[PDB]
């Protein structure tokens, strides 16, 4: 019934920077609000309860304002462990209601994708498929294009693509695109290239292979 | 130390019945407001239900007469009994406890790790596990990993090297494929000067069909 509304959805942020994120309701929330903190694949773990207190062990650079519709939470010096998203909860009125949340992640300096190919195994291809591997490991920023070429041919609704979440040592991401096809239609080509384009690279770059 | 330890989850066939399990620690249980949230596959959290430290149960309409939450006080435990389940129900279900007040009305402080439910009509399959192999330049890197491939539901656990490698490794989000199922990839990047000497095994774990697979990944 009541809709809590975050912003921004998202947002980078350096480390030492002062960062605060916005929380809206729907109806006077009394101050009835919670912020919480979840890392990629955590438990939520709440900061802030009552819209400006504390909870137990949680560092004093955080800080919470607001009454009302709006309130706030603020990162007084960032830090490498408060990387996540972040939540506010109303529980002033049921249904308890959450935020959309705002994911922070760590901005850091453009780095180039390294990019390898992996073709289809010999166990797979006797089940009749032939999945054809692109891996780009540790780069930053998240945006890459990564486009696949058999037999110089650009392919197109065949491939899916998965990225992790941002390194918790050197903040880059790694992607992984997979092309599938049928055995017989993998066996009718000869050069299978994975063509990868990244603000990191000065010209893009394609890794390939041929079938024989 | 406060913790909150969910059990009980899987994969259930529509209109069926599950109950979940929440083993409280570390705080007086009877005091305390317990909530059950869960999260959707779009990561968006709802309000599923709450409990009073008199035993009283608070519910949004959409699981109002198809989950119950109950308490037991003696051995520290929340229930969440949920009946007539339907697919939008899948998710990931945590607990949590409420301010030492005693009220539902208050923030919920501490989390359970969280147990997931899957609402589907299909069987559990188990993954075929493919090696991607590494083909090398002396003083460069080397990329190998393991493709998992063809299982439902979630998830599945993969290790290397039954836990001695973790340095490197990057095991990417399932992805759903256009044939309904999952499918994710595993790599770990090596120095190439160790290809010939080190053997690399990727451990998949898929427990909702039981299936543990050992695939040991070779240069070619
Ligand atoms: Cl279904």
């Amino acid at each position: 019934e009541i809709r809590m509304t975050q912003s921004p959805s998202s947002m980078y942020a350096s480390l030492g920077e002062r960062v605060t994120v916005t929380c809206k309701a729907s109806q006077d929330i009394n101050s009835y609000l919670s912020w919480l903190q979840q890392k990629p694949g955590k438990s939520p773990k709440t900061l802030i309860y009552r819209a400006n207190r504390l909870f137990d062990g949680v560092p004093s650079r955080f800080s919470g304002s607001g009454s009302g519709q709006d309130y706030s939470l603020t990162i007084s010096s960032l830090e490498y462990e408060d990387m996540g998203i972040f939540y506010c909860l109303q529980y002033d009125e049921f249904p308890f209601t959450f935020g959309s949340g705002t994911k922070l992640e760590l901005k850091r300096t453009v780095a180039a994708p390294s990019v390898f190919i992996f073709p289809p195994s010999d166990e797979q291809l006797k089940s009749g498929t032939a999945s054809v591997v692109c891996l780009l490991n540790n780069f930053y920023p998240r945006e890459a294009k990564v486009q696949w070429k058999v037999d110089n041919a650009l392919q197109s609704g065949n491939s899916q693509e998965s990225v992790t979440e941002q390194d918790s040592k050197d903040s880059t991401y790694s992607l992984s695109s997979t092309l599938t096809l049928s055995k017989a239609d993998y066996e009718k080509h000869k050069v299978y290239a994975c063509e990868v384009t990244h603000q990191g690279l000065s010209s893009p770059v394609t890794k390939s292979f041929n079938r024989g | 130390e406060v913790k909150l330890v969910e059990s009980g989850g899987g994969l259930v066939k529509p209109g069926g019945s599950l109950k979940l399990s929440c083993a409280a620690s570390g705080f007086t249980f009877t005091n305390y407001a317990m909530s059950w949230v869960r999260q959707t596959p779009e990561k968006r959290l709802e309000w599923v239900a709450s409990i009073s430290s008199g035993h009283t149960p608070y519910y949004p309409d959409s699981v109002k007469g198809r989950f119950t939450i109950s308490r037991d006080n003696a051995r520290n435990i929340l229930f969440l009994q949920m009946s007539s389940l339907r697919s939008e129900d899948t998710a990931m279900y945590y607990c949590a406890r409420g301010d030492y007040y005693g009220s539902v009305y208050s923030a919920m402080d501490y989390w359970g790790q969280g147990t997931s439910l899957t609402v589907s009509s299909a069987s559990t399959k188990g993954p075929s596990v493919f090696p991607l192999a590494p083909s090398s330049t002396s003083g460069g890197t080397a990329a190998l990993g393991c493709l998992v491939k063809d299982y439902f539901p979630e998830p599945v656990t993969v290790s290397w090297n039954s836990g001695a490698l973790t340095s490197g490794v990057h095991t990417f989000p399932a992805v759903l494929q256009s044939s309904g199922l999952y499918s994710l990839s595993s790599v770990v990047t090596v120095p190439s000067s160790s290809l010939g000497t080190q053997t690399y095994i990727c451990n998949v774990n898929h427990k909702p069909s039981n299936t543990k697979v050992d695939k040991k990944v070779e240069p070619k």
